């Protein structure tokens, strides 16, 4: 069958290297353009390069000018990426894939064609292990509308992801939303969960965030209650 | 034109026709063909139309390109539910430093469920934040669908972008979507103002909420 598959993703630090490798199989490597694409989380694609088909020709986004290099060798149908001089921003998803025609013409330029990879994720990052900071997002008359007032946690600068909230140890359920992860320009994760509860409790129920993060065996709980 | 423009989400019911734009510069869609891709969550792109209006095998008909000018459009007649995926156009451009250039990324909805406006909840820095040197507010976005809102933050009636953090929607257990948005201050820029806001808007409308410092 038709296919490319990149592969030597994972996880490095900025000022490192890392070099990816796209393997071709079922059609005839050696006659097409090849590109590297590149989409970071939830994000949009970006082209990074074209190779020629006998790689005399090479053409870069301007991100990666002077850091990256684009190289083939046919006999192996392969396709590499050698990332050096590594920044955070390069953190992506990167496919390889060929171009649309096996020849280069005038009115077309060049432009990834039908044949993609599966992508391959780098992640460039130089936080380490940290445990997170937890601040009480108290209930307040402006988060209470209908009978029903809203509290949180807010979960602050920890790496790496996963946390894990509950609330009151399991025994509070429902109207609990713990909301997706920002990664911050600092490297590190905040998260916050907030519970929706009656009115009513805020005076006889205690609430209780409970914040576990594993990769760092942190375990914090935090009575989250009105302000004074 | 470093991103051809697109326009970042569009919706419609089944059945319906819907248009997605792509605009660029003479140096790209006035110069050189236009293709468009089709993603899924978690899936490669694949290659919906090449040279402009033509299809790969495999690519229903009621796909189909046109251009004019510097503007190129992608046309899915009689949307069905499979068509709701991220769509970018692409072309070569000449300039100095030629290179592919993307569009944005177009997110289509096909409509299977009511419109519903986002709830906001807005919260303040904590008093142990504060004193910590640290301001955070904290904008939860929820219950929305389709699935795109823009976030604006103001400080007193003036637009804040410095120290933003949002993330992009994700689906919720009910098939509705959940985002938020950071703002980071200094202790000293949260008590300099009267207050903050934190404005969603969604499919046209503006969900506003508010703090002050206390």
């Amino acid at each position: 069958q038709v296919q490319l598959v990149q592969s030597g993703g994972g996880v490095v630090q900025p000022r490192r290297s890392l070099r990816l490798s796209c393997a071709a199989s079922g059609f005839t490597f050696s006659s097409y353009a090849m590109h590297w694409v590149r989409q970071a989380p939830g994000k949009g694609l970006e082209w990074v390069a074209v190779i020629s088909y006998d790689g005399r020709n090479k053409y870069y986004a301007d991100s990666v000018k002077g850091r990256f290099t684009v190289s083939r060798d046919n006999s192996k149908n392969t396709l590499y990426l050698q990332m050096n001089s590594l920044r955070a921003e390069d953190t992506s998803v990167y496919y390889c894939a060929r171009e649309l025609l096996m020849d280069y013409y005038d009115h077309i330029g060049y432009s990834p064609g039908p044949t993609w990879g599966q992508g391959t994720l780098v992640t460039v990052s130089s936080a380490s292990t940290k445990g997170p900071s937890v601040f009480p997002l108290a209930p307040s008359s402006k988060s209470t509308s209908g009978g029903t007032a809203a509290l949180g946690c807010l979960v602050k600068d920890y790496f790496p992801e996963p946390v894990t909230v509950s609330w009151n140890s399991g025994a509070l359920t429902s109207g609990v939303h713990t909301f997706p992860a920002v990664l911050q320009s600092s490297g590190l994760y905040s998260l916050s969960s907030v519970v929706t509860v009656p009115s009513s409790s805020l005076g006889t129920q205690t609430y209780i965030c409970n914040v576990n993060h594993k990769p760092s065996n942190t375990k914090v709980d935090k009575r989250v209650e009105p302000k004074s | 034109q470093p991103v051809l423009t697109q326009p970042p989400s569009a919706s419609g019911s089944p059945g319906q026709r819907v248009t997605i734009s792509c605009s660029g510069s003479s140096s790209n869609i006035g110069s050189y063909t236009v293709n468009w891709y089709q993603q899924l969550p978690g899936t490669a792109p694949k290659l919906l139309i090449y040279s402009l209006n033509q299809r790969p095998s495999g690519v229903p008909d009621r796909f189909s390109g046109s251009k004019s000018g510097t503007s190129a459009s992608l046309a899915i007649s009689g949307l069905q539910s499979e068509d709701e995926a991220v769509y970018y156009c692409a072309a070569w451009d000449d300039s100095l430093s030629a290179h592919v250039v993307f569009g944005g990324g177009t997110k289509l909805t096909v409509l299977g469920q009511p419109k519903a406006a986002p709830s906001v909840t807005l919260f303040p820095p904590s008093s142990e934040e504060l004193q910590a040197n640290k301001a955070t507010l904290v904008c939860l976005i929820s219950d929305f669908y389709p699935g795109a809102v823009t976030v604006a933050w103001k400080a007193d009636s003036s637009p804040v972008k410095a120290g933003v953090e949002t993330t992009t929607p994700s689906k919720q257990s009910n098939n509705k979507y959940a985002a938020s948005s950071y703002l980071s201050l200094t202790p000293e820029q949260w008590k300099s103002h009267r207050s903050y806001s934190c404005q969603v808007t969604h499919e046209g409308s503006t969900v506003e909420k508010t703090v002050a410092p206390t």
